[PDB]
RNA sequence: UAUGCGCAUAACGCCACAGAG
């Protein structure tokens, strides 16, 4: 039965100057911004598995915990929390999957105004070409003993 | 109902047409492929996405 | 259209004689199923099977 | 009044890929959290109770 | 060098491994186990599998580029 | 949760009432007398005796499926689950002099019973599983309905 | 609002597959995960574990 | 004033006593567990009376491999921290010849003295913190995991284990809270332990960059 | 003899717990020669019992004395003598547990013995002197006739 | 490409309404 704060709006920092009445060891907060400048990147990736499971578990649905650390660990590749849209999309490999995925023209023109090149090991980019995606039975090859 | 086993082709792309009527094809869209590529299941993707719609050949200068 | 069916098993999808005639499978000849094949071939387009 | 698409794979990576991969035996656990998701419905759950 | 990889076919592999066998058992390729009447490639495929008759290499290729080969021989089927 | 090391512990639990003795002087930079004194002691009074402050303060070893890939050694499991199963072990062990009509079943065979169960329970190579993610995030989110 | 998040989720997250060493590596070669869901467990198959 | 100085001041000398021990510096047990009773013995009160002086509470560490690498903590008086004030810095570092220093300012530095301090060479490392990010240790929180920078020789066999190259691995930033607490260098890879819950810990790796 | 336990019981309670299955009555039964207390669930559209009943229970382990040949396989064109012919009400169940207190003292005079008549439950405690007989995944027979007094 | 008997005929989009799950 303990006492718990709770403020609508964030300041981690300001939280510091009162370590002596507030358990700061435990301090959460929903901005995975400001845990990811405060207590930096793999604290925010616990906090965005936490997001995801306080916000499912309202509707009592229970997604495995497994999901939710790849999304995280997916999310917090780079360094930086960055979002699954077409600005994240930029980052990638692979630019027939950034033209399949959206803005298809641009993502084309930045194709051929910087030369890229795609190695055809994304799953849209084997779709295109028409050649077997490397995920499931296609991480391998089965070679005839002669 | 609808079954569709060869038939029309889009004059274009070369992939079946729409419509029962016209006596088409049904998609195989971008969630079943999703689905399917969630099964490991390639070899079924490259049946139903390739063999099945459009697998010509091209000539290339490989130089 | 999908009706439900009990004395199938669970792995079994019920399959018309409006689509089981005009599905087709690209079956090779091999010594060991020409018989299978060749009374196929006698039964025709539309006899099953 | 719901329609089910039924693909029918041309080849025999497909066939076989089918039968061991994609099969309705092992489809028995939901991927979202490893629960079951084929069961009995409702008049069996009435009489077996 | 000595393979570093798991010693059992998974589930992937057993899938592409009587894939390509039943297709060659679709062309007139010899059947090394007996047939007791079967007339689908995959059931002929799936004994060959039982009784580890089948010559074929799994090359394991790692994300690097590098590979190790082996065959069905030397792994372990499950059910 | 607390910290760690080889002048740590000297300073700590040797050293301590030694330095309690009065010295008298000041601060240099920052440091008493006392820290002045048993950095004076761990640097000259120590040759080959700080070995033995350096192996009784080092880190917790890596854990087995970090160091031993749980695909080709036996018995690898996580922490997690070698915490169960001694716990369960522990349990079970009451339960086979309590509870009538034994099963013929010993500790170290149900241990590879559950452990072999586990090293069979693991991913295999090529399984899609960013696409499971996707879908299990995704699917569920149909269940939800809007503020 | 639910088919778009799934999409975006999916464009991102599907070249994630576990390699023959048991890290779940990007389409390029990058890690992610060096044990999948940070165990290397399957997720149908911790149930009675 | 007098009574929240004195409890700034031993909190921020007290993150950065385990800041230098978790660095890897010789630091005693009675220098890590110092009450606010005995910083205002070792250490005056009153410090708007001046009895602390800032200049008075310059600490200089040594490292455990060996004593030519010792490192200085110096909390400079102005509020504002301009490049007189670090010049004045690398001037006393230049004598006693060391080659790292950390500097712990109560407002942030002029960014034309921030470039400064990246422009220095490797013969003088300079860091900063700002006072407010010392009133707690941010390691000791529940959900930032133990990182451990690795030596060269653990990340050869961590890119032989998985025949991996250096441009596959994941990021830290090199400005990420964790990596300015460590000090770690660019280039360099950081093992990270985690408090998994699937898992009992779990080992990943991020590189510096 | 295969007879397991043998003694006379009377009827003390129906239905405590009030539960009330459609013809089943729970019956809290408690002996006379020992310590035994029963709970046991009949069929009592084919064999009624009310309270104050004084019955005769018998557990067998098979119901021919001429050696325990123990079948199992149920013959209904067996005319042959069985324990069953001076009995009124007969069941066949199996034992899925049996329990009692022990700390390091093993049987300490109580112990429970769990019999399930494929569904119909039964518990048969008391002294441990009584209750050697009984194993867990054993085939009883129970075998109860009303006495007439 | 489909139908019919190598031969003869037919070789589609865009909007807008309505509907199914």
């Amino acid at each position: 039965k303990e006492l718990v704060l709770n403020t609508e709006g964030i300041n981690l920092p300001e939280l510091f100057k009162y370590a002596e009445v507030l358990d700061l060891r435990r301090l959460y907060s929903n901005d995975i911004h400001a845990i990811a400048n405060t207590y930096g990147i793999e604290a925010a990736l616990r906090v965005i598995e936490k997001e995801i499971k306080d916000v499912f578990a309202v509707y009592g649905i229970a997604v495995d915990p497994r999901h939710l650390s790849l999304v995280a660990d997916y999310m917090c590749f780079e360094g930086v929390y960055k979002p699954l849209n077409r600005f994240g999309i930029r980052s990638n490999s692979s630019p027939l999957q950034q033209m399949t995925f959206e803005t298809s023209f641009q993502f084309l023109k930045q194709a051929t105004m910087l030369g890229s090149h795609d190695e055809l090991r994304s799953p849209s980019a084997c779709l295109v070409v028409g050649k077997v995606v490397r995920g499931g039975t296609g991480l391998f090859e089965l070679k005839q003993p002669l | 109902f609808q079954v569709r086993t060869t038939g029309a082709r889009d004059r274009v792309t070369n992939q079946p047409i729409g419509g029962r009527n016209v006596q088409g094809g049904i998609r195989f869209g971008e969630m079943e492929r999703d689905a399917l590529l969630a099964h490991g299941t390639s070899f079924l993707l490259h049946d139903r996405l390739f063999n099945c719609s459009d697998r010509s050949v091209a000539h290339v200068c490989v130089k | 259209v999908i009706c439900p069916d009990m004395y199938i098993n669970t792995n079994e999808i019920g399959i018309p004689m409006v689509f089981a005639t005009k599905l087709t499978y690209p079956q090779p000849v091999t010594p060991w199923n020409v018989q299978e094949l060749r009374q196929a071939v006698i039964n025709g387009p539309n006899v099953h099977p | 009044g719901d329609e089910m698409n039924a693909h029918f794979p041309q080849s025999e990576l497909g066939r076989a890929e089918a039968y061991v991969l994609a099969c309705t035996d092992q489809q028995y656990l939901v991927p979202k959290d490893g629960q079951p998701l084929a069961g009995l419905i409702q008049d069996h759950m009435v009489s077996g109770a | 060098q000595k393979r570093i990889t798991t010693p059992y076919m998974t589930k992937y592999e057993r899938a592409r491994v009587l894939g390509t066998r039943a297709l060659q058992i679709a062309m007139c390729a010899p059947v090394m186990v007996e047939l007791e009447g079967e007339t689908d490639p995959l059931l002929i495929a799936m004994k060959e599998l039982k009784a580890r008759k089948i010559p074929i290499i799994i090359r394991r290729y790692l994300p690097d580029g590098s590979y190790e080969d082996w065959g069905v021989d030397e792994l372990i089927i499950t059910d | 949760l607390l910290r760690r090391g080889a002048f740590l512990s000297y300073s700590q639990k040797i050293q301590e009432a030694v330095k309690a003795l009065k010295l008298e002087s000041e601060n240099r930079n920052g440091r008493s007398p006392g820290t002045q004194e048993m950095l004076r002691m761990w640097y000259e009074l120590d040759e080959e005796s700080r070995r033995k402050y350096q192996k009784k303060a080092a880190a917790c070893p890596d854990p087995s499926l970090s160091v031993w890939r749980p695909d080709i050694y036996f018995a690898s499991v996580s922490e997690t689950f070698e915490t169960k199963v001694d716990d369960y072990s522990q349990e079970w062990a009451a339960q086979t002099e309590k509870s009538y009509e034994k099963s013929e079943l010993s500790l170290d065979r149900l241990r590879t019973l559950l452990q072999l169960k586990w090293q069979r329970s693991l991913c295999e190579p090529g399984e899609a599983v960013g696409l499971l993610a996707a879908q299990s995030i995704g699917e569920p989110s149909t269940q939800m309905t809007l503020n | 609002r639910s088919g778009y998040l799934q999409r975006c989720i999916i464009k991102h997250l599907e070249g994630l597959v576990v390699q023959y060493d048991l890290t779940v590596r990007d389409s390029d070669g990058s890690v992610v995960q060096f044990l999948y869901g940070e165990d290397g467990l399957d997720i149908p198959k911790t149930q009675f574990l | 004033d007098d009574e929240e100085e004195t409890y700034r001041l031993w909190k921020i000398r007290k993150t950065i006593m385990q800041l230098c021990h978790d660095r890897g510096y010789l630091v005693t047990q009675d220098e890590l567990d110092q009450t606010l009773e005995e910083f205002k013995a070792q250490f005056g009160d009153k410090p708007s009376e001046g009895r602390p002086r800032r200049t008075d509470l310059t600490v200089l560490v040594a490292h455990n491999d060996d004593p030519t690498d010792q490192m200085f903590v110096f909390f400079p008086e102005e509020p504002k921290v301009g490049i007189k004030t670090i010049k004045v810095y690398c001037q006393r570092m230049q004598e006693e010849n060391i080659t790292r220093a950390l500097i712990v300012v109560q407002q942030g530095m002029t960014p034309s003295a921030k470039q400064s301090l990246v422009d220095m060479a490797p013969k003088y490392i300079l860091e900063q913190f700002l006072q407010q990010e010392l009133l707690i240790n941010i390691t000791e929180h529940e959900l930032v995991p133990e990182h451990v920078v690795m030596t060269k020789e653990e990340v050869t066999e961590l890119l032989a284990r998985y025949k991996l190259r250096e441009n596959q691995l994941p990021r830290i930033q090199a400005g990420d809270p964790v990596a300015r607490y460590f000090g770690i260098k660019r280039g360099q890879v950081v093992k990270i332990i985690r408090p998994s819950e699937t898992a009992g810990r779990y080992i990943t790796y991020r590189l510096v960059q | 003899a295969g007879i397991l336990f043998e003694d006379i019981f009377d009827v003390k309670d129906i239905d405590p717990e009030g539960k009330k299955f459609d013809r089943v009555s729970r019956l809290h039964c408690e002996s006379e020669s020992f310590k035994m207390d029963l709970i046991l669930d009949v069929n009592i559209q084919i064999y009624p019992v009310d309270l104050g009943d004084k019955f005769r229970l018998v557990i067998a382990s098979t119901l021919y004395e001429d050696g325990t040949l123990d079948d199992g396989e149920y013959n209904p064109t067996d005319d042959r003598p069985s324990r069953a012919d001076q009995f009124e009400y007969v069941m066949y169940g199996k034992v899925y547990r049996i329990e009692g207190d022990e700390t390091s003292t093993e049987a300490a005079t109580r112990l429970s013995a769990y019999v399930s008549y494929g569904g119909l439950l039964m518990r048969l405690q008391g002294d441990a002197n009584n209750l050697h007989g009984f194993e867990v995944d054993s085939r009883v027979y129970l075998l109860m006739k009303k006495l007439a007094f």
